[PDB]
């Protein structure tokens, strides 16, 4: 390899260690299941219910 | 939109980096879906809309009629050939219906891109190393299931 | 240092005569790495620290090149000892047995005879061995260069496929 | 047994024994810490549940390693397969046995010094050529091969790299090497041999990106995928301790020692030596794993005449200052 | 002296003890825990499926000549060790000395990274074909 | 409360699994039950899942080893690509007819402890491919500790289904050595989640509509 392709490669790397070494310092992405709850929109496809009338008579 | 074109050659670098342009793409694409966002149906006002409309089935008797036979028996296709191709993905993803008239198909073929990428391989990656092959499989952009189906 | 001397000379002739009757190779790596490793011992309680030094560290790597060229070319399974442990007779040790026997009795014999005031062991450093090696032995240096040299060109002449 | 003579005779063993624990002891929460300090440099937390901050952690991984089953298999060679770990267990272990943490505190002055590092560090390749060979398996076959491959890589120029610092000090005894740093540490001078010093003995650990005996995404853990229980953690716990080794000799040899201005000579030796384990973290976490054909032109054609033209300008100036 | 027999105790009970904890080790991981049985546990790894062959082959490696150059150059080298502990007291006398050694190494090198000889990689792994 | 399981590969049993089980009662005195205790409890805060997926619950297991969920933080996520360094066999996806051999030999080479989880509606019954390719469900041959309900399951999921195998564990008995003592394994009868988790569900009377975000 050239003396410029070395060059450029050292850069690199210490790019590299650089930005991960950063993102020490960033905030945390995680969320936290199961201490806090796992968020879900209203129409999430989760566990099958049967439902009741507003009378209490079940609607099935 | 813009289609991001290589310069020649396809290697494992020009076929991530294109990737990447892609991606960029469609942030443009989905930038212009959240500004421009029409108001109207999100149904057709089709018989053979699958289902109806929700709220006319619930209290609309012809339109509970219709969602009735639509979920049980099926919808009825009448008898043609249909094919769809769309730009998927991992490549071109296309389906080939033939209905017989039925509420069923008659046949359905899925044809997949990662099939034919998986049939390249072996000519693509004679002679090199095998962490060649392992950053190939990594450059291809296949899963199994698109392969299999 | 007798006891370091002795024990570690002891187990270099035990593992030698293990290198040279053993019909499994890696094994025979390893056992001429244990003998070695022995006699760097009894260089080091010798005092001569640098060759002790330069026996483990030059050998570390010259055995990983045998067990390259072992893994390339002998390991088969039991193919190999087979045909090696039939290539070995009675008889074929028994040949140089005494021819090896007898030489040892003269080089001993001569041995014995020579004045010897002991090895006290004190320690001659690296420094002092770069000193005469830089010093009255520099044609020695410059001239092993050259021996080394010719060893690169002869390995690349001979060890190629086309 | 009332004697000056005997009892600094059982101090100095007692402080061999302290500094061999707690290396051990480093080497296994150092597994703990690079699970922490990964998720530190990927956004996460990493285990912070067992015990108060994970810090139970090691203890749980601990007897699971142990009651698992550490078992032998029958196409292996035995001998040679439970040998490799003890290898891998116990050479940059003995290589840290010349390491000076602190005045006082050394297991061995020796003479020969960066000399029986070289020594443990070209035994140190055997534990994964045997394991690798031992386990008849082919994967682990292939990171054998890797692993020589890569043996040929760096050995070429890692005791050349020592040697503008050898050259310096006039010595290769350790205390020697820490003494000449008394003024200006060897990272300002022997910068080159500093950096190839650090490739070297990066190669020497297999760690990544020099990890190609053990590259799960080529051989999909290489040469220990027959090894279990306490083997597989006996060639881990290797590896941390070999981190740890390779971070206090690049700290004694590159970075003064234990010298400092203010704090005790120990807390300077423990900081820089807790800096360049943390870097071997991040360089784990930072940077791709390059091809191993691509690391040996790398060793013999850019860090070999590194190290000889490095060796040749520090004799110069050490010459022209004399 | 007393200092040095004191390292030399400390050195050797260094070496037992860690030996000793390796064994020990071994020891606790060998007897403690059940065990499994399986028809086919005592099959090496594959990825799930049997072997063609098995891992005692002629596999032949690429890099040969570079572990014949290897072993060379590590002797260079210590000559090299020698020369670097004793700089000032050898003086620019050995400095020239080393300047030619080096220098003849490099020409070794030179020479064999010209020709070839330290090229393996197969002629598709080149990597000549970019854009 | 404990079933006992016998594994015997070598018997006059030929379809899989190859071992027998029997309910009994749990064999746990003041020293050997504290023990036991701490080799459960050191098992199930160290679970290393092995490295193997089968279709898109795989993705999804994956998906919670990474920083946004952070399986680490129990101590799950090392991953082994070698059947003999992993603990935990995770069927995520669908046992395909021609990768059942393939699932069988790999649980045979994991070694013991080993526990199974059942990721995904393929892999527990076969889930929507009742077709002529697919295996109906892993447990047709593999033992399975734990069933995870999805297509997929989502990555929390994952995590509920390793706490509850962590759950089991804890309570489980294993043979301390394998040369002194009982040698089966007992797992607890565990009461089922349905009927643990009833209660709070049937007392459900709104939720909120799905219009809003
Ligand atoms: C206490 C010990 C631990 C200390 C921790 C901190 C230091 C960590 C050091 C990590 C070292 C990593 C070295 C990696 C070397 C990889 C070289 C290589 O093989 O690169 C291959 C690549 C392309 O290969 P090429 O030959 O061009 O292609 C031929 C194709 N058949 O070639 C290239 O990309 C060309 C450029 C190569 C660049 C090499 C790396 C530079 C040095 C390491 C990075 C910097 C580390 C910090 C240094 C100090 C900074 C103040
Ligand atoms: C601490 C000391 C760090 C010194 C190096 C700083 C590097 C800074 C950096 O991040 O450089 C990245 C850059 C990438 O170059 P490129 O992708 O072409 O982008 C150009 C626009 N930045 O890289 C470059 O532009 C390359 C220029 C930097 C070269 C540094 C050379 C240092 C001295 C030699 C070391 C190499 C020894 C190899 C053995
Ligand atoms: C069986 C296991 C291996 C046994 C052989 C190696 C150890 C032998 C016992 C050494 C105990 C220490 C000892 O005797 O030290 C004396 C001497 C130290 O040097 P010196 O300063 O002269 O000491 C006298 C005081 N002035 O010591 C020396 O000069 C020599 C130091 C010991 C030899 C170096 C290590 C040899 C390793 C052999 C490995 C064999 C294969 C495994
Ligand atoms: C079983 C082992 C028993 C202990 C062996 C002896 C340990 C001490 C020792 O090796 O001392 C000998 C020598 C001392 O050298 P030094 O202290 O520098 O000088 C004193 C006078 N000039 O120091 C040396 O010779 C150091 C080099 C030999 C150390 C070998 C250690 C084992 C290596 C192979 C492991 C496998
Ligand atoms: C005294 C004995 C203690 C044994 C403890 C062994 C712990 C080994 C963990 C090392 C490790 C492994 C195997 C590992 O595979 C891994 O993933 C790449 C890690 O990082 C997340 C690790 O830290
Ligand atoms: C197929 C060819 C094999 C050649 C093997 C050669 C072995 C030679 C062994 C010689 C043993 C000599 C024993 C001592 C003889 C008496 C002393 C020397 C002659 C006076
Ligand atoms: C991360 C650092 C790893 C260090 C490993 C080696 C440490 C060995 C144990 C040393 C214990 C004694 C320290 C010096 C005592 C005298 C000074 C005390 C105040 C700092
Ligand atoms: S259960 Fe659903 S998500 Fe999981 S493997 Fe089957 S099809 Fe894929």
């Amino acid at each position: 390899m050239t003396l410029k392709e070395l060059l450029v490669g050292f850069g690199t790397q210490v790019r590299s260690i650089w930005m991960i070494g950063l993102h020490a310092f960033a905030k945390r992405e995680t969320r936290m299941y199961p201490e806090e709850p796992v968020y879900l929109p209203p129409r999430y496809r989760g566990r099958i219910v049967l439902t009741r009338d507003p009378d209490g008579e079940e609607r099935c | 939109f813009e289609i991001p074109v290589g310069g020649g050659v396809s290697d494992c670098y020009t076929r991530v980096m294109l990737k990447v342009e892609e991606l960029r793409q469609s942030l443009r694409i989905l930038e212009q879906c959240l500004n421009n966002m029409p108001e109207g149906p999100f149904k057709a006002d089709h018989p053979l809309t699958t289902p109806p409309p929700k709220e006319r089935t619930l209290q609309h008797i012809e339109t509970l009629i219709t969602h009735f036979l639509q979920v049980s028996w099926g919808p009825v296709m009448p008898a043609n050939e249909s094919f769809q191709m769309i730009e998927a993905t991992k490549g071109i993803n296309s389906y080939y219906l033939t209905s017989d008239g039925s509420t069923m198909s008659y046949r359905t073929r899925v044809r997949t891109p990662s099939f034919a990428h998986l049939q390249q391989i072996p000519a693509a990656i004679r002679g090199s190393l095998v962490s060649d092959l392992i950053v190939y499989l990594g450059s291809i952009d296949f899963v199994m299931s698109d392969v299999d189906r | 240092m007798e006891f370091a001397f002795y024990i570690c000379g002891l187990i270099a002739i035990l593992a030698t005569l293990r290198v040279i009757t053993h019909t499994n190779p890696v094994h025979a790596l390893l056992y001429l790495i244990i003998s070695l490793l022995a006699i760097s011992g009894v260089f080091f309680s010798l005092g001569a620290y640098f060759a002790g030094a330069l026996e483990i560290i030059v050998y570390a790597g010259a055995i990983m090149v045998l067990f390259v060229f072992v893994v390339m070319m002998l390991n088969l399974g039991g193919s190999e000892i087979e045909q090696e442990r039939q290539w070995l007779k009675p008889q074929v040790w028994i040949g140089p047995a005494i021819l090896s026997a007898i030489m040892l009795v003269v080089i001993v014999y001569a041995i014995l005879g020579v004045n010897d005031q002991g090895i006290d062991g004190t320690p001659i450093s690296a420094k002092a061995v770069g000193i005469t090696l830089f010093g009255p032995y520099v044609l020695a240096v410059e001239l092993a260069s050259m021996l080394l040299l010719a060893g690169l060109v002869v390995a690349f002449h001979v060890g190629r496929e086309e | 047994w009332i004697s000056p003579e005997l009892i600094e005779i059982l101090l100095t063993i007692l402080k061999a024994v302290v500094i061999l624990l707690v290396v051990v002891t480093c080497g296994a929460f150092m597994s703990f810490g690079e699970r922490r300090l990964l998720g530190l440099f990927q956004n996460r937390y990493g285990p912070n549940r067992v015990g108060w901050g994970g810090s139970l952690q090691l203890v749980a991984d601990m007897i699971k390693m142990f009651f698992k089953e550490d078992w032998i298999p029958k196409f292996s060679d035995r001998v040679i397969f439970t040998l490799a770990p003890m290898i891998a267990f116990t050479s940059l272990l003995l290589a840290f046995a010349i390491v000076p943490v602190s005045p006082g505190w050394v297991v061995a002055d020796l003479n020969i010094g960066i000399l029986f590092f070289l020594m443990m560090a070209g035994l140190a390749v055997y534990a994964v050529l045997f394991a690798g060979w031992s386990s008849n398996n082919k994967y682990s076959l292939l990171g054998a091969m890797r692993a020589s491959a890569q043996t040929l890589s760096y050995e070429v120029f890692l005791g050349l790299s020592l040697m503008g610092v050898v050259a310096q000090a006039g010595s290769f005894n350790m205390t020697d090497i820490v003494n000449s740093q008394a003024h200006v540490w060897n990272v300002i001078p022997q910068f080159f041999g500093f950096i190839t010093f650090a490739i070297a003995g990066v190669a020497v650990c297999h760690r990544h990106p020099f990890d190609q005996p053990e590259a799960e995404q080529e051989l999909a853990d290489g040469y220990h995928i027959e090894y279990s229980g306490m083997k597989f953690g006996l060639f881990f716990v290797g590896e941390y301790i070999g981190i740890v080794t390779i971070s206090a000799l690049m700290v004694t040899l590159f970075f003064g020692g234990w010298q400092g201005p203010l704090l005790p000579p120990f807390i300077w030796f423990a900081l820089k030596t807790a800096f360049f384990m943390m870097m071997f973290i991040l360089i784990r976490a930072s940077l791709p794993r390059p091809r191993y054909d691509q690391v040996m032109s790398f060793g013999w054609k850019i860090c070999l005449p590194l190290t000889l033209i490095n060796l040749l300008v520090t004799a110069a100036v050490i010459l022209w200052q004399a | 002296s007393t200092e040095v027999i004191a390292h030399h105790w400390a050195f050797a009970i260094f070496l037992i003890v860690a030996i000793g904890l390796c064994c020990l080790m071994l020891v606790g991981g060998w007897f403690l825990g059940g065990r499994a049985r399986a028809r086919s546990k005592n099959v090496p790894f594959e990825s799930g499926i049997d072997s063609v062959g098995s891992a005692r082959l002629r596999l032949s490696a690429k890099f040969y000549l570079v572990a014949m150059f290897f072993v060379i150059f590590d002797v260079e080298a210590l000559y090299l060790f020698a020369w670097s502990t004793s700089i000032r007291e050898s003086g620019w006398v050995g400095f020239v000395e080393a300047a030619i050694f080096i220098f003849v190494l490099l020409a070794g090198l030179v020479y064999l990274v010209r020709i070839g000889a330290l090229d393996w990689t197969p002629a598709r792994s080149r990597r000549e074909r970019m854009n | 409360d404990y079933t006992l399981t016998r594994i015997d590969p070598n018997g006059e049993n030929d379809r899989y699994p190859l071992q027998k089980q029997e309910i009994v009662t749990d064999p746990l005195n003041v020293f050997m039950g504290k023990l036991n205790d701490m080799v459960n409890w050191g098992r199930k805060n160290s679970i290393w899942p092995y490295n193997f997926g089968l279709s898109c619950c795989y993705v999804e297991m994956v998906t919670s080893f990474t920083a946004v969920h952070d399986v680490a933080r129990f101590g799950a996520e090392v991953l082994r690509a070698s059947p003999r360094q992993a603990d935990l066999m995770v069927v995520a996806g669908t046992c395909f007819t021609k990768m059942a051999p393939v699932i069988q030999r790999l649980y045979d080479q994991m070694l013991e402890p080993k526990w199974v989880i059942s990721m995904g509606a393929c892999a527990n019954s076969g889930g929507m491919y009742d077709i002529y390719s697919v295996v109906q469900g892993v447990d047709k041959f593999i033992p399975v500790d734990v069933y995870i309900p999805g297509c997929p399951p989502r990555p929390e999921a994952y995590m509920q289904a390793l706490m509850l195998l962590q759950e089991s564990i804890g309570k489980e008995r294993r043979p301390l050595s394998w040369v002194v003592g009982d040698q089966g394994v007992y797992r607890a009868n565990m009461q089922s989640e349905r009927e643990r988790k009833r209660g709070e569900r049937i007392a459900v009377t709104n939720l909120r509509t799905p219009d809003e975000i």
